[PDB]
RNA sequence: UUGAGCCUUGAUGUGUAGGAUAGGUGGGAGGCUUUGAAGUGUGGACGCCAGUCUGCAUGGAGCCGACCUUGAAAUACCACC
């Protein structure tokens, strides 16, 4: 049904305003759901090369809406530090091997470089699903403290896929559309920022806000 | 074209092998049960199969290095048993060169000339002798052990896979070579044409029954 | 005849080369002689090249 | 959609093929052939790029993957079936052995601290966490049985062990420089089967081996290399 | 008649281990269904041959999802390729 007629009410054809974007985002209200809407970047690189790939985090200044279970495993001063940052996890591999092996997993990874622990614990169930902090990403970094707060702050993640295309979370329906005019601001620039320099070709090709629940449209 | 030929020593005259029961099996179903043989001065025995049923291993326990839950291979009187694995490789090492490896093997040639011409005589030049035995490529590692039994003269050869890396001009010297050889030779080739026109005894090993003997191989597969 | 040029590039990093001869078909190896470099002006070793 | 160039290589007295010229490109197979002890295995062991020719004429395309089968085909007794399948991808392979230095380090340092954290990303990035799995539907699709997976390649015949040497270098690239001398599987049934394989698979491979017959089934161009 | 490029749509893509011929990125666990269903018979096409598949009314309104061995989740869903 809503399948089959948002197909011909949108079409794919024009390419939208961002003002409109969002207006006919809200617009269908058909899937009653938290309904975190998203937008799929496609960055204009060449995946196939080390040097291009793309892989950062950045803080949306309204959050994700949602706050991760972010375990610190980090031994020593950054469990006693990042115990008042909110964590469910401390420093050890106690949450790791029988409390990680037996357990379903957490939000995010908090790294501790004290501690080589954690690296292996995880392994192929903790890394193989990407959950581990890359050490340039911040996700394992000298201090345990102040990730902790930026962690729960929204700070969002993003890789590219195989074909080099970026696409993480920005917001929920519940925000207000201006609110993710800049969510959606703070990606673009930070991206743009973090851009490659063996990046040949124009970088930024196709920008398409879409719905969980609902369909995407084009933005530029 | 190299020019390889092999002669005797002393040319056993009755007969060469003896086996009773062999049931050799590694880790799994035994590759042979008994294998009853005898070679009787000639019989150039053309081991045969498809590959992985055992045919490398047979010849290894032939020669007595795996021992096998047999009763013994009974090697003749006055047998001088020339070996041509099929892997080669621990003898090209501890960097010996051209010259110096060849040199050992012999046992009343002179050190200087007479192992010149046996290893020169299969295509080395002058300044081929003074470089290490280990970089050697692929057939000329092969032609070494040809010429190592030049100057050995074994009277009993093996010679497990000797067409492997030849260039098909090496191929119809060592099939000429071993067309006139006097003596006896248990070789395992894969194609058909060496096999076929060099003298034959066939064996081949499916499991389990060893078929033993059909004559030319160009009747062994036309019994098919 | 069959003596052949080469030259002998330093390595203290500076481009700096004395250029010699020398037969191939005896020793196929490369030539390492400690020589003076006028622009560091030290001995350093020259490693075969070219 | 790239192609190879020339070089030139000499080990010792009167080199070898002074001043070689050609290119290899498009999806034609060049059959290379040539006499015992002259080119051929080090001519193409030059193109591989990991060892480097005397006159230097350089033969460059650092962008595509090469995948290449050799001679030593029992240059490993001791590493797993597994293993060999996988190493056949040579930058995993060595990110992994610096990475397996976890277990075997009972210290850790600070300047290994993102280290880990370094090689463990580009892990990922190439996702090796599917490289023994991925290997192991490849192994099994060229004939290799599962029980053998994770034995030691000692333990293998080597009429098989081409199987896997081969299932090594099938590994996702756009040519092959094949040592291939089916010198073990001469089965003719494994021959036909290896004719099958390499016919049907789009690349442009090179071939080397003696066998007048299979260079008629699979290469389409010719490179003998025998005077000069 | 036949090659080459481009757009649009639809199809399309396992062994190891299972309820199953699951491509990658993980946003999410509630969508789907009667702008006619579960199952029923009826035909293409494809098919490391079990099945995907969609013209078809009748039958008419329950199926899916989470879980489960797995290196990985699931045509439950939509989008960017
Ligand atoms: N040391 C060993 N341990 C376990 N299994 C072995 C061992 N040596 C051989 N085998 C197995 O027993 C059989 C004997 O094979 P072998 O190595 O003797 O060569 P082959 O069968 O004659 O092969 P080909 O024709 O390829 O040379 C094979 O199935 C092999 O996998
Ligand atoms: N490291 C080396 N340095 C100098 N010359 C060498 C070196 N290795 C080999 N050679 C010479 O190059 C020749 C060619 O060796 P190569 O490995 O190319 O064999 P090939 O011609 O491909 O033989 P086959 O067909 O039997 O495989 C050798 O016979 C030897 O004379
Ligand atoms: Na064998
Ligand atoms: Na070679």
């Amino acid at each position: 049904k809503r399948m089959r007629v948002i197909r011909e009410k949108v079409d794919a054809t024009k390419q939208y305003d961002i003002n409109e974007a969002i207006a006919l985002l809200k617009e269908l209200a058909t899937a009653k759901f938290v309904e975190s809407v998203d937008v799929a970047v496609n960055l204009g690189i060449d995946a196939r090369k080390s040097d291009q790939n793309v892989r950062g985090a950045t803080v949306l200044p309204h959050g994700t809406g949602r706050s991760v279970r972010v375990a610190v495993f980090t031994q020593g001063a950054n469990a006693e530090a990042a115990k008042a940052a909110g964590a469910e996890l401390v420093g050890m591999e106690d949450l790791a091997d029988q409390i990680k092996k037996g357990e379903m997993n957490f939000d995010v990874v908090i790294a501790s470089p004290d501690a080589m622990r954690v690296v292996g614990q995880l392994g192929q169930v903790l890394g193989p699903r990407g959950l581990m902090p890359n050490p340039k990403v911040g996700t394992v970094t000298p201090n345990v403290a102040e990730a902790v707060k930026n962690a729960k702050a929204g700070q969002v993640r993003y890789r590219n896929d195989k074909n080099g295309i970026i696409h993480t979370t920005i917001g929920k329906v519940d925000f207000d559309a201006d609110k993710l005019k800049e969510n959606l601001e703070a990606l673009l620039v930070a991206l743009k920022k973090a851009k490659p320099t063996q990046a040949k070709g124009v970088y930024i090709k196709k920008v398409s806000i879409s719905t969980t629940m609902g369909a995407g449209v084009a933005v530029d | 074209n190299p020019f390889i030929r092999f002669e005797q020593d002393k040319k056993l005259f009755r007969n060469a092998l003896e086996v009773e029961g062999l049931t050799k099996g590694f880790d799994n179903g035994p590759l042979f049960k008994n294998l009853n043989l005898l070679l009787e001065v000639g019989e150039k025995l053309a081991v045969l199969g498809t590959n992985g049923v055992g045919k490398s291993t047979l010849l290894k326990t032939l020669v007595g290095d795996l021992q096998p839950d047999s009763g013994t291979v009974k090697w003749s009187e006055n047998a001088r048993i020339g070996y041509y694995a099929q892997d080669h490789e621990y003898e090209f090492e501890n960097d010996l060169t051209v010259f110096e490896w060849m040199s050992q093997w012999k046992q009343e040639g002179d050190d200087e000339q007479a192992v010149r011409s046996i290893l020169g005589r299969l295509l080395f030049s002058q300044d081929d002798i003074k470089k290490p035995a280990k970089v050697l490529s692929g057939g000329e590692k092969g032609r070494m052990l040809f010429g190592k039994l030049m100057m050995q003269k074994p009277n009993i050869l093996i010679m497990d896979q000797p067409t492997n890396h030849l260039d098909m001009e090496s191929i119809e010297s060592l099939n000429m070579a071993l067309e006139l050889y006097q003596g006896t030779l248990i070789f395992v080739s894969h194609d058909r044409e060496f096999v076929s026109s060099l003298a034959t005894r066939i064996l081949e090993i499916t499991p389990e029954r060893v078929i033993d003997f059909s004559g030319n191989y160009e009747d062994y597969l036309r019994s098919k | 005849g069959i003596r052949e040029k080469i030259k002998l590039v330093s390595s203290a990093g500076t481009g700096h080369f004395y250029t010699t001869t020398k037969n191939k078909r005896t020793k196929p190896e490369k030539l390492e002689l400690k020589k003076f470099d006028p622009v560091v002006r030290q001995h350093v070793i020259y490693k075969e090249a070219k | 959609m790239l192609v190879s160039s020339n070089v030139t290589m000499q080990f010792g007295s009167k080199p070898l093929f002074e001043n070689i010229s050609v290119k290899f490109g498009g999806g034609n197979r060049y059959g290379l052939i040539g006499a015992n002890g002259s080119g051929k295995s080090t001519f193409m062991k030059i193109l591989g790029g990991d060892l480097e020719p005397t006159l230097g004429n350089v033969s460059l395309d650092p962008n595509e993957r090469i995948g290449k089968l050799r001679q030593d085909q029992f240059a490993f007794e001791e590493f797993t079936v597994l293993d060999t399948v996988i190493m056949g991808h040579k930058e995993l392979w060595e990110v992994k052995q610096e990475r397996d230095r976890i277990y075997a380090l009972p210290e850790m340092s600070e300047e290994d601290g993102y280290k880990v954290a370094d090689l463990e990303v580009k892990y990922g990035e190439m996702d090796g966490y599917s490289a023994e799995a991925r290997a192991g539907e490849l192994l099994l699709g060229v004939g290799i049985p599962v029980e053998q997976h994770y034995g030691p390649m000692s333990e293998v015949a080597p009429g098989w062990k081409l199987r896997v040497l081969l299932a090594q270098a099938l590994f996702a690239d756009p040519d092959i420089l094949l040592l291939d001398q089916p010198t073990n599987n001469l089965d003719i049934d494994t021959i036909r089967w290896l004719e099958q394989v390499l016919n049907e698979r789009d690349s442009t491979m090179i071939i080397i081996s003696h066998d007048r017959h299979f260079l008629n089934m699979v290469c389409t161009h010719m490179a003998d290399l025998d005077y000069g």
